[PDB]
C-alpha cells in the first residue's frame, strides 16, 4: 500500500494492482466566502464522480475496477508491443499519446454494450 | 488480436482550475472557523518515478488566493461601523508636547463638531490623527485624506487582523501536486513530485518589500523570476535562514470611544500616557549583512561573477510600494527601510527603520473603499522574520542596482504557493488486453 | 467457515447532528411560504422493541431552531423602513385625557421636528408613547429608549407576527425519531419510539413565564428538568388540560402614516378614539386554581410530600424576564403575572393580569437591534391556552419556593422538541453467513 | 409492509426481509433562511447515499442488498451463533458491539474483491 | 406469457416547470458575463412523427424570465450611487436659449443646494431636468417627480443596458421542445415538433407598444392572442418583415459630474452645446403602410372580410403606456406614435414621432424603487426594426378599432418564448416483452 | 445516429435501438442571479439522474440499458398484441395509457429483486 496515486509512478501492471485506492478518494453551513467555496466543492465533486460512473454503466463496466470490452484495438491508435506496455511505462504516459483517440474509442465502446445488450435479450428470449 | 480493456482508478491527472476551500487547524478577518477543521495527521504520499512542469507565475491558485482574501476583508467590514460622518472639517492643532526631534508635525489634534445619537444635537468632540491621515483644505482646516476619494469604515475592533495559517484544499477528484525539489525555480520540471491533500498553511501576511512571517528555503536563498533578463519583472528572494525584525510603536496611545449614532461608535485617539516617540523598525545590522551577502551570492549567477550588484532604496510611488507596509498588531506601519537596502557589493548593532503610522488605509490597490483602523491600546510590539524579499531591477546596457518592490500582493503570496499546482484526476483509462468479454 | 456478508438498508442509526429544513401545509416574520409543503398524510412507523436513549437538554433541534427562528426575524427587518432619524428630542406630555387611573403616566404625548421627504424641510408632527419606550433626559425633553444603545428599524406592516406551525424535516439518509412514551420526563430509554419523517406544527409561539399556544401532556403534568436538585436549572412544567386567558388591548388606537422620507413612512399613534383602559389579560381563577393544583401533586413527587410548596411573583430583573411577555395580534404585551404565582400550599371569578405595552422591542437578549412595532388599528384581543410554565427554584436547606422564570427562548422551544431526537440512517452493515462469493 | 425502519426492533432475517424499503429513502429557490437549509439538505442527502454506493462498489456488491463475499469471519470481531444471532438480535446490537471492527472488515473486503478481479482478468485472458 | 421490461433511456417527456440557466455566447446589466458559455454549435435534433401541444400564454418560460430580468435589473442597481440627497427643493427656469417651438418648458434649469464632500459644508450647483422629472410645490419651486413616492439610485455609468442576447438553457434530464410550424399560432397542437438544448438569442429588450429588435415570422405577419374574441386580451403582432425606425436626441447633451459626498458622485445634466431640438423617430411612411396592409389583410381572418378595421392611437393611462417607451443607448425615451395608428382600412416620406426624454425611471410597474439614468453625452442615435405590435381592441356589438397596448412586460417577452417548451424527460419504461430474467 | 431525443417519434424497436444517446445527456461561482439559478440546475440534475439510477438498482438492474424481470405482465394494463406495439406504436402513447398502472408495477419489480435475492443467498448457500 502506497496511498492516493501512490502507483502513479509505477508502472501500468503495478498501478492496477491499486486501482482501488484512487477510487475511493475520488468522492470523500452559512453563505460566507469561504461557506460556499465549500458547498461548490461539494458539488463539483459529486459531479464529477457521476460522470466517470455514468460512462462506466454506458459500457456495461458499472462496478468493475478493471472491465473488458469487445470492441478492436485499431493499432492507430498505438502499435506498441504488450510486454513494454505493462512493464516500462505509466498511464500517465499512455494518456498523453492517446488523448486524441479517446473520443472515438469511447464511441466504440457505446455501441458494443447496446448490440450485445440486444443479443442478450434476443438471446435469452428463446 | 487486442481488446479495449476500460481501467477505473488509474493515477492520471491534468491542469486544471477548480475552487480551493480552505481547512484551518476571537473572530479573525480571515474567518478561519468557517473554514473546515483539518485533519491532524495530513496525509502526503510521494510521487517516486513522476516528474511534472511546474509553473508558479501562471499558477492559477495565487490568484485564486488573491479574490478570496480580498473577499475575506470585504465581508468581515460589512457589519461594522460606516465612519461617513467623520467627512467634516477639523480644527487640527499641532502635537507638540512631550514629543522628539522625529515626531514633530507627525500628530494632529484634530477637533471638530459630531453628530449625538440625538439627531439634533451636535457634539464637540477631538482626536489625534497622524499627519498622513489628514490633508489640510485652502489652527489651520484640515480633513480625512479619504474624504473626497472614498466611503470610510471603521474596522471593528473585535476582529483579529493576525493571519492565522489556512490551507487551500482541492476538491475531490482532484489533487495538489507538492514538488519537494529544493534547488527549484518556480518555473520548469520538478523531478521530486508529491500529491498532498492541501497545503501547509499560508499566512495572509500582506507586506510590500519584506516577505514577513513566511516559509524559509530549505538549502541555498533561492532567486525567483519570471523573466530574470527583463526589467519589468520582480524578482522574489526567498531566505534561507530568517532575519529577525523587532517592530515597536512606543506610544502609550489610549482608545477613546466617541458615540457618533444610535449603535455606533467611533473609536478616537486620546492623549498619549507619556513621551511621544517614533515608532520604528530593529534589524540586526550583522545579520542582515549575511543575508544580503548570500543575495548577491545567489545573484551573481543569473548576472556574471564579475558584476556590480549594488542595493539603493525605493524608487519613488506611493507610500504604499516605497515604503516596508505591513500590519502589526491592529496598527499598520510603513517603514522607511532606505538603510536596509543601502550597500553595494564588488568581488549586536541594530539598524533602526523609521517608520510612520496610518489609520485610513486604501488596501489592494482599490479606490473607493477606505478603512479606518481604531487604535490600539498600549504600547505594540511584534517581532517577525523576514523571509524574503521583492526586488526590482533597473535597465541598463557593469553595475547592476536593485531596489525593493511590492504593491501587487500576489508576488506576496506566489512566494508561497510556488510548489503547489492543482491538477484534475482522470481515472478513466483504455488500452489493449488479450482479455475478452463474454 | 463464516464468510461475511454486506446487507444494504439494514434498520441502524446513530445520533447525528444535521441541517433540518422546514415544511408547512399575507407574508409571515417566518418564511412558511419558503418552506417545501409537507404531506397531506404524514408517515409515521411505530418501532417496535426499540428502546432509545433521548435527552432534551442536550437536544441540537432546539439549539438549531433557535438561530432559524432569529435568522427568520433578522431577514424579515432588513426590508423595513429604519428609524434613525426618529432619534431626536422628543417633547412629550401626559396623556391625560379620559384615562382611567392605572393609566397615569403611561401614554406620552410626544412632539419633535421630523424629516420630511425633502432635505432641506421639516415637518413638526405628534406621537402617543408609550412611557416605556421614552426615557427623560436630564413639557420635559425625552427621547427614545434604544437610542443610546440600539439603531431601530420599524417592523414591516404588512409582514405577519402570528406564529404559523412550522415541521423541521430531516433530509434524506436521516430519520428523526419520536418518543411515545406518555409519561416520559425527557431523559434517559423511550421504551416506545416510533419514526416520523418530521416533527409536528410547532408554533414558533414567542412567552417568558407561560408557554403559549403548545402542545398539551397526554396523561398528567410533566414536571421536566435538567437537574431537579439544581435551582438554577429551570424547571419546564407541562399541562395536562388548556389553561385559557384572553388578553385585550382596549385602546382603539389609530396608525398615522408620519412620511420622513422618500419612499419611508413611519407609522406613529394618533389619538384613541374613547377612553384610555389599561391592556390586562384574563385567567379564570378556577381553571388557574385547580391547575396549580395538579402542579404541586406532580411537583411533591421530586420534593416529598410533605414539602412545603409557594408559588411566589418574579424576582428582579428585566421587564422580559419579571413579566409575561408575549405577542398578541402584532402588539407586544408585558404582563403583570404576580396574581396567579401567589399561592401556598400545604400537605366564574377571573384574575385580571395587568399588561403593559411596549413599541421599541429588543428581542432575542440581544443588543444592538431594536425594533419598532408600529400601531395595530383598532382594538386587539387575542385567546390563548396556558399550556406550561418555566419555574425557577430558590436554594433552601422545609418549603421549597417557585418563581417564574424565562429569559431564554430555546427554553420555550425545549417544550416542543423533547419528544423528538434526529439520528443518522447507516444502512451498511456485516454479519457472518454461509455463503462464499462464487 | 411496515414502512421505513419498520423491521428496526425485529430479528435479523425479519430485518433482512425488507432491506428494500430502508433503501429506497436513503435519496428522497431563493437564497432565504429556508431555501439554503433545503439546498444543502439536498447536497447532504446526494452525497451520502453516494458515498454508501460507492464503498458497496469497491466491494463488488453494487446493485444487490445482500452481497456475500470473500473474506474470514476472523471469530475475534464475534463468535456467537447464527441462530441466536439471527433469531434472536438486532442489527442495532450488532453495529453496536461490532462498530470498531468496521475499518478493517471494510478493507479485506476491497482487497478481496480486488485480487478476484485480477483472478477473473487473468482467467478470462485464456 | 410476458414479463415486464423496464427500459432506460427512452425517449419519454412530461410538461414541467424547472429553473432554466443562461448561456450568453463594458459590464452589462443582465450580467451575461455570469452566463455559462454557450456551445459555438447548438445541437438541434428534429423530432418527427412527434405531435406536441403548445400553449405560449401558460408558458412558465415567460413568466420566469420576468423575474430573472427584474432581478438582474434589481442586482445592478445595488452597487450604485444613492440618490437621497437629490430630494431637496430645486429653483426652476425654463431653459429658454437656442430651443425650437417643439421644446418650449420642456427642460428646466434648476439650481439647488447640495450636501459636498464635508458634512458641515453645502454645494450650490444647477443641473437641467427635463420637465418629466420635476413636479411643482404649491423662478418657482420644484422637486424631483419621485421624491414623496419612491427612493432614487442612480444608474452606474460603466454598466450599459444594451440588451445582450442571453440563451435560456435547461438543466441535464430536461429538454426545450421548439415549434418549427411557421404558421403556428400561440395554442395548440404543433405537428413539426424538435428538441434544442436551449433557446436561440433573445434580447431583453423593453419596450410597451412596438416590439423593437426581435424575431420576425418565417412566412406571413401572425396575429397571436389569448382568446381573439376578448377585448380583455392584448393581441400579439409579428411582423414578417422589419420595419426600421430610427430614433434621435439631437442634443449635444454634457455629463457633469457632481460630487455629493465621499465616493458618490451625481452625473448631472450640462448645458447642451448648441440648439436644443426635440428627440424624435422617423418609421418610413412607405414601409409603415405596406405592413399595416398586411396587418389587416392578417386581422381580418379572425373578423371577417367585410368589417372595418380601424388604427386608432393609444387611450388613456400612464405615459409608460400611451407612448412607445424604449431604451436609447442609456436614454430612455417616450414616443407619441400616433401618427402611426391613425388610419382606417375599409374591403421616401418618413413619420416623425415626437419622443419625450425621462431620466427618473419607474419600469416592472414597480412602486417605491425609481432610478436616474445618467446623462449620455453627446447625440444618441439608434437603428432598429419594429417587429410586431402589442394592439388592444375595443368592445363593441361593423367596425373593429385597434389601439396599441403594453405595460406588462411579460407580453414583450412571450413573441419570443412562443415556440419554446419545457419538458421533463422521464427515461423509465415498461413493456411487456417476452424476455425472462434467468 | 439521431441525436438525444432522436428516435422520440420513432417506433418501440426503432427506438430501443439508441437508448443509449438519451441516456448519457441525463446527468450532463459567485451567489449571483445567474449563479444561483445555475447551481440549482446543477444539484436538480444530479439528484434527478441519481433517483432513476436508485430504482433500477432496487429492481436489479443497474448498469444495463434493457433489463428482463420476473413479474407477470397483468391484461388489465395492457392487452394489446406485440406486434402492434413494437412496429406501430411510440414510446410517447405507451407512456399515457400505462401511467396509473407504474407505481403497482414499480412496486412488482421491487419485491421480485428481493424474494429472488434471498433465492439467490440460500441456494448459493449450499
Ligand atoms: C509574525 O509572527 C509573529 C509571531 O507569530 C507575530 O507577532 C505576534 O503578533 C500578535 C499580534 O499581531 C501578538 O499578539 C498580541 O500580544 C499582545 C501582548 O501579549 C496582546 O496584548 C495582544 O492582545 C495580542 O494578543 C503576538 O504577541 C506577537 N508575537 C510575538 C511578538 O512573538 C507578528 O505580528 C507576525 N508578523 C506580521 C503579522 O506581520
Ligand atoms: C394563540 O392562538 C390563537 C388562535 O390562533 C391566537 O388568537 C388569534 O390571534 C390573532 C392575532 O395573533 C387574531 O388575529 C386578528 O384577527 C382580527 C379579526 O379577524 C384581524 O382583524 C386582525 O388583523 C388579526 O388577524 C385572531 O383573531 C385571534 N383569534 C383567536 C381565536 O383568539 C393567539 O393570538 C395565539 N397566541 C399567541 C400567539 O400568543
Ligand atoms: C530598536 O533599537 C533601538 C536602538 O537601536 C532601541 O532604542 C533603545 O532603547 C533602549 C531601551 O530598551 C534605550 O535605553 C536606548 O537609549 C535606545 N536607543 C536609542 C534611542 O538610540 C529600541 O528600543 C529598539 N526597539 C525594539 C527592540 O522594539
Ligand atoms: C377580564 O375580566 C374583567 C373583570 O374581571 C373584565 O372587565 C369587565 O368587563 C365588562 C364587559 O365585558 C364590564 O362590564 C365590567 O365593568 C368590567 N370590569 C369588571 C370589574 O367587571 C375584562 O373585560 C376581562 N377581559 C377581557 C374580556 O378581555
Ligand atoms: C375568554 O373569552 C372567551 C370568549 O372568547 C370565553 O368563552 C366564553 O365563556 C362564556 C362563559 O363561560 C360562554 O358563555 C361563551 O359561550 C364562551 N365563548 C366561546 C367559548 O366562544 C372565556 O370564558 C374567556 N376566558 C376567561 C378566563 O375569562
Ligand atoms: C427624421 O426625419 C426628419 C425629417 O422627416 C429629419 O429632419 C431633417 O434632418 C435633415 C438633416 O439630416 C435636415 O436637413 C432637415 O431640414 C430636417 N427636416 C426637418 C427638420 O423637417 C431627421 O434628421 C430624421 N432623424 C433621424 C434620421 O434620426
Ligand atoms: C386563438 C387562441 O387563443 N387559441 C386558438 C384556438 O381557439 C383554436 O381552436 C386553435 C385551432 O383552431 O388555435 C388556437
Ligand atoms: C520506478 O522505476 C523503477 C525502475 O525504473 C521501478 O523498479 C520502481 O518500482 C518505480 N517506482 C515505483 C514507485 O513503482
Ligand atoms: C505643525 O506641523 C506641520 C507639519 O505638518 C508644519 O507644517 C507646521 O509648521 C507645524 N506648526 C508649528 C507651529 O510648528
Ligand atoms: C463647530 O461648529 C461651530 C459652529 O459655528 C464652529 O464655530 C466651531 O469652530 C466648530 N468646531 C470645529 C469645526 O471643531
Ligand atoms: C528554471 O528551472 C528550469 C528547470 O530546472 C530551467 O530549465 C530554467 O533554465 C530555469 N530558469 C528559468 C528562468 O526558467
Ligand atoms: C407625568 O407622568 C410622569 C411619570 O412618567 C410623572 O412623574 C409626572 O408627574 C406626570 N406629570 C403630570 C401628571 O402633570
Ligand atoms: C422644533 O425645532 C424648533 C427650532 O427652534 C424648536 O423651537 C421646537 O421646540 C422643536 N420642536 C420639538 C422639538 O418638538
Ligand atoms: C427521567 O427518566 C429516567 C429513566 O431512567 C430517569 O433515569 C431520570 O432520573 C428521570 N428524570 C427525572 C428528572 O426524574
Ligand atoms: C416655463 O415653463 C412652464 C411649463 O412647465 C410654463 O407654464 C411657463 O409659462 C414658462 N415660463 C416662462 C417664463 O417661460
Ligand atoms: C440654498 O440655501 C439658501 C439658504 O438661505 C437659499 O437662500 C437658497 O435659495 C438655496 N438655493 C437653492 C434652493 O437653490
Ligand atoms: C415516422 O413515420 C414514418 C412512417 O409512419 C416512419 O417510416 C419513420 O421511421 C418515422 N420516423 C422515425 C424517426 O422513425
Amino acid at each position: 500500500f502506497l496511498g492516493f496515486l501512490g502507483a502513479a509512478g509505477s508502472t501500468m501492471g503495478a498501478a492496477s494492482m491499486t486501482l482501488t485506492v484512487q477510487a475511493r478518494n475520488l468522492l470523500s453551513l452559512k453563505l460566507t466566502v469561504w461557506g460556499i467555496k465549500q458547498l461548490q466543492a461539494r458539488v463539483l465533486a459529486v459531479e464529477r464522480y457521476l460522470r466517470d460512473q455514468q460512462l462506466l454503466g454506458i459500457w456495461g463496466c458499472s462496478g468493475k475496477l478493471i472491465c473488458c470490452t469487445n470492441v478492436p484495438w485499431n493499432s492507430s491508435w498505438s502499435n506498441r508491443n504488450l510486454s513494454e506496455i505493462w512493464d516500462n511505462m505509466t498511464w500517465l504516459q499512455w494518456d498523453k499519446e492517446i488523448s486524441n483517440y479517446t473520443q472515438i474509442i469511447y464511441g466504440l465502446l457505446e455501441e458494443s454494450q447496446n448490440q450485445q445488450e440486444k443479443n442478450e435479450q434476443d438471446l435469452l428470449a428463446l | 488480436n487486442l481488446w479495449v480493456t476500460v481501467y477505473y482508478g488509474v493515477p492520471v491527472w491534468k491542469d486544471a482550475e477548480t475552487t480551493l476551500f480552505c481547512a484551518s487547524d476571537k473572530h479573525n478577518v480571515w474567518a478561519t472557523h468557517a473554514c473546515v477543521p483539518t485533519d491532524p495527521n495530513p496525509q502526503e504520499i510521494h510521487l517516486e518515478n513522476v516528474t511534472e512542469e511546474f509553473n508558479m507565475w501562471k499558477n492559477n491558485m495565487v490568484e485564486q488566493m488573491h479574490t478570496d482574501i480580498i473577499s475575506l476583508w470585504d465581508q468581515s467590514l460589512k457589519p461594522c461601523v460606516k465612519l461617513t460622518p467623520l467627512c467634516v472639517t477639523l480644527q487640527c492643532t499641532n502635537v507638540t508636547n512631550n514629543i522628539t526631534d522625529d515626531m514633530r508635525g507627525e500628530l494632529k489634534n484634530c477637533s471638530f463638531n459630531m453628530t449625538t445619537e440625538l439627531r439634533d444635537k451636535k457634539q464637540k468632540v477631538y482626536s489625534l490623527f497622524y499627519r498622513l491621515d489628514v490633508v489640510q483644505i485652502n489652527n489651520k482646516e484640515y480633513r480625512l485624506i479619504n474624504c473626497n476619494t472614498s466611503a470610510i469604515t471603521q474596522a471593528c475592533p473585535k476582529v483579529s487582523f493576525e493571519p492565522i495559517p489556512i490551507h487551500y484544499c482541492a476538491p475531490a477528484g482532484f489533487a495538489i501536486l507538492k514538488c519537494k525539489d529544493k534547488k527549484f525555480n518556480g518555473t520548469g520540471p520538478c523531478p521530486s513530485v508529491s500529491t498532498v491533500q492541501c497545503t501547509h498553511g499560508i499566512k495572509p501576511v500582506v507586506s510590500t518589500q519584506l516577505l514577513l512571517n513566511g516559509s524559509l528555503a530549505e538549502e541555498e536563498v533561492m532567486i525567483r523570476s519570471e523573466n530574470i533578463t527583463n526589467n519589468a519583472k520582480n524578482i522574489l528572494v526567498q531566505f534561507n535562514t530568517p532575519v529577525q525584525i523587532n517592530c515597536t510603536r512606543p506610544n502609550n496611545n489610549t482608545r477613546k470611544s466617541i458615540r457618533i449614532g444610535p449603535g455606533q461608535a467611533f473609536y478616537a485617539t486620546g492623549d498619549i500616557i507619556g513621551d511621544i516617540r517614533q515608532a520604528h523598525c530593529n534589524v540586526s545590522k550583522a545579520t542582515w549583512n549575511e543575508t544580503l551577502g548570500k543575495v548577491v551570492k545567489q545573484l551573481r549567477k543569473h548576472f556574471g561573477n564579475n558584476t556590480i550588484i549594488r542595493f539603493a532604496n525605493s524608487s519613488g510611488g506611493d507610500l504604499e510600494v516605497t515604503t516596508h507596509s505591513f500590519n502589526c498588531g491592529g496598527e499598520f506601519f510603513y517603514c522607511n527601510t532606505s538603510g536596509l537596502f543601502n550597500s553595494t557589493w564588488i568581488s549586536n548593532d541594530s539598524i533602526t527603520l523609521p517608520c510612520r503610522i496610518k489609520q485610513i488605509i486604501n488596501m489592494w490597490q482599490r479606490i473607493g473603499q477606505a478603512m479606518y483602523a481604531p487604535p490600539i491600546q498600549g504600547v505594540i510590539r511584534c517581532v517577525s522574520n523576514i523571509t524574503g524579499l521583492i526586488l526590482t531591477r533597473d535597465g541598463g546596457s557593469t553595475t547592476e542596482t536593485f531596489r525593493p518592490g511590492g504593491g501587487d500582493m500576489r508576488d506576496n503570496w506566489r512566494s508561497e504557493l510556488y510548489k503547489y499546482k492543482v491538477v484534475k484526476i482522470e481515472p478513466l483509462g483504455v488500452a489493449p488486453t488479450r482479455c475478452k468479454r463474454r
